[PDB]
């Protein structure tokens, strides 16, 4: 199992150079005769392929992006890239790598398989800004409801998890908002036995990537 | 580039088509290929080669291809099934490219209704202290995606200062949102209380927090 | 003792994927069902098939190894019209050369026949169905394929021109065959649509 892996999300300014990277593990860049491929999602669009290139160098690129585009490859790191030069907010997306398996002629290659976790790439000239985290109390023999509101950041996306991922069961976190300000907030909750309230810890683990902000909170009673 | 209607629906056990409409430069000179696309997940591979299957993709998904037109038949529908499903052709305009049809969002009718937990939170006392509050109702796994919320002080409504998500759907084909209302701290121990109302299908909750 | 078959002279000599060492003569079918899989001609394709009549020892050698090719792609040329186990490829005995990094550099090699028996060599041109697949394949969009012996001279441009979809191809395959002699050497100059030889068949009569 050949597994893709695009680089963390972040923010890009305007007419500035958007750059990706995918890292593929579980095989040999060079091994095998596919096409390495870039596509991308617009939010409320579609799928758009941008291209895909060969180990040893030659690339394809979507002619409606073509002037724009440039991709690589590095066999030693088992990585290929993507630059996209002169973004607009047209740009925002989320980008996937993945890996065209199936050739049906020198340049032409099908089956998208598999595709990366997708990364989200926002362009604005907004700067990036890294969430407040604020404990939601649980207050009650049953269960109890606790979680943490994440406050005023921009761009998307941030992660949250309980006790670093020992604790799942129980968990949602909630799709953001977005506020007039441009700033978005969300909120995770985790259900859990009142019982174990007096006894056990809970603390959410917030990542905000594109600040470099990590953020622990401990939820208590009361 | 490709035109697929935007929505389909069938119910369990049913057989639905999802159609591809292209030009002779795309579908019609070139291999067709679908993808799936589950909710929170990247695209996979369902067709390839207008009707061959990947490893893992049961008989019931079967692909076709006629003229400038393809077509998805997904017979013995489930409940699993609901996805995005995209068609893709190389194109031969302009020294080629991959392109994609507009995605597909398929729903399966029927599903067992589920009512919504509502749980409202305080502001904490960290915000407090930072001279903000919020209060923060949080709406998960209901069936279908449509609610609705109002917000009250005391007894009286409010409408400044909501901000409301859509209704977002969750891996188990659930739905899931919330609702944010700003207060000043000030605002907050002025009142009684405040409440967050949530009417689903035709049951409406009021849940109810004070300051302490 | 004769040799019968469901393929077609080309197609064998040729290694097309489809198709699975002394004899007097050779009789094919009118209409072989495996013929050119890559759709195409075979040049001079009579002259060879008497050739090979009465022939005596038949063996197959290696004369320019796919992998000699530094600056050329040698694994990218295949084709789903040359199906093997469901996956694209070409024949076997011929290589399909593609540009290496967006550059087809200009091609110039030459095999000097050091065995003491005839050996037949096959190669072929590909005449691409548009000038935008020519940029795909090879670059170049001005291309030539030169062949020389001391027999035989070739100059070859390829025809870039859409025809009529055979086994899902617009484009088309030419491919050429001589007997090179002892001691005599085999020149190949070319900058694209070059499909080249790899194996050749040692030829006693
Ligand atoms: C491929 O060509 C690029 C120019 O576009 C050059 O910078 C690079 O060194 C070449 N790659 C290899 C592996 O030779
Ligand atoms: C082939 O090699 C032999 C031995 O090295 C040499 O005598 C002969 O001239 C060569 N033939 C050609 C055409 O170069």
């Amino acid at each position: 199992q050949v597994q893709l892996q695009e680089s963390g999300p972040g923010l890009v300014k305007p007419s500035q150079t958007l750059s990706l990277t995918c890292t593929v593990s579980g095989g040999s860049i060079s091994s095998g005769t596919y096409y390495w491929s870039w596509i991308r999602h617009h939010p409320g669009k579609g799928l758009e392929w941008i291209g895909y290139i060969y180990h040893s160098g030659s690339a394809y690129y979507n002619p409606s992006l073509e002037s724009r585009v440039t991709m690589s490859v590095d066999t030693s790191k088992n990585q290929f890239s993507l630059k996209l030069s002169s973004v607009t907010a047209a740009d925002t997306a989320i980008y996937y790598c993945a890996r065209a398996e199936n050739l049906l002629s020198p340049y032409l290659a099908e089956g998208f398989d598999p595709w990366g976790q997708g990364t989200l790439v926002t362009v604005s000239s907004a700067s990036t800004k890294g969430p407040s985290v604020f404990p939601l109390a649980p207050s009650s023999g049953g269960t109890a409801a606790l979680g943490c509101l994440v406050k005023d950041y921009f761009p998307e996306p941030v992660t949250v998890s309980w006790n670093s991922g020992a604790l799942t069961s129980g968990v949602h976190t909630f799709p953001a908002v977005l506020q007039s300000s441009g700033l978005y907030s969300l909120s995770s909750v985790v259900t859990v036995p009142s019982s174990s309230l007096g006894t056990q810890t809970y603390i959410c683990n917030v990542n905000h990537k594109p600040s470099n902000t990590k953020v622990d909170k401990k939820v208590e009673p009361k | 580039v490709l035109t697929q209607p935007p929505s389909a629906s069938g119910t369990p056990g049913q057989r639905v088509t999802i159609s591809c409409s292209g030009s002779t430069s795309n579908i019609g000179s070139n291999a067709v290929n679908w993808y799936q696309q589950l909710p929170g997940t990247a695209p996979k591979l369902l067709i390839y080669s207008n009707n061959q299957r990947p490893s893992g993709v049961p008989d019931r998904f079967s692909g076709s291809k006629s003229g400038t037109s393809a077509s998805l038949a997904i017979s013995g529908l489930q409940s699993e099934d609901e996805a995005d499903y995209y068609c893709a052709a190389w194109d031969d305009s302009l020294s080629g490219s991959w392109v994609f049809g507009g995605g597909t969002k398929l729903t399966v009718l029927g599903q067992p209704k589920a009512n919504p937990t509502v749980t409202l939170f305080p502001p904490s006392s960290e915000e407090l202290q930072a001279n903000k509050a919020t209060l923060v109702c949080l709406i998960s796994d209901f069936y279908p995606g449509a609610v609705t919320v109002a917000w009250k002080a005391d007894g009286s409504p409010v409408k400044a200062g909501v901000e409301t998500t859509k209704p977002s759907k969750q891996s188990n084909n659930k739905y899931a949102a919330s609702s944010y209302l700003s207060l000043t701290p000030e605002q907050w121990k002025s009142h009684r209380s405040y409440s967050c109302q949530v009417t689903h299908e035709g049951s409406t909750v009021e849940k109810t927090v004070a300051p302490t | 003792p004769l040799i019968l078959r469901d393929c077609s002279v080309a197609g064998w000599l040729l290694g097309n994927p489809m198709c699975d060492p002394e004899w007097s003569y050779i009789v094919e079918k009118a209409n072989p069902v495996n013929d050119l899989c890559y759709p195409g001609d075979f040049n001079d394709y009579e002259e060879l098939k008497h050739l090979l009549s009465r022939i005596n020892h038949f063996e197959k050698i290696q004369i320019i190894p796919k992998s000699s090719w530094s600056s050329h792609e040698a694994s990218l040329g295949v084709s789903s019209a040359c199906p093997y186990q469901r996956k694209s490829s070409f024949f076997r005995n011929v290589v399909w050369l593609i540009k290496k990094n967006s550059t087809y550099p200009t091609i110039k090699r030459s095999y000097n026949n050091t065995n003491q028996e005839d050996l037949l060599v096959l190669w072929g041109i590909h005449h691409p169905n548009d000038a935008a697949e020519q940029t795909k394949l090879y670059q170049n969009p001005t291309t030539y394929i030169s062949v020389g012996t001391s027999t035989l001279n070739q100059r070859l441009v390829p025809r870039i021109a859409t025809r009529s979809k055979v086994n899902g191809q617009s484009g088309r395959m030419e491919f050429f065959w001589t007997i090179l002699k002892p001691n005599d050497a085999i020149n190949f100059e070319s900058n694209g649509n070059f499909i080249a030889p790899e194996y050749a068949y040692k030829i006693v009569k």
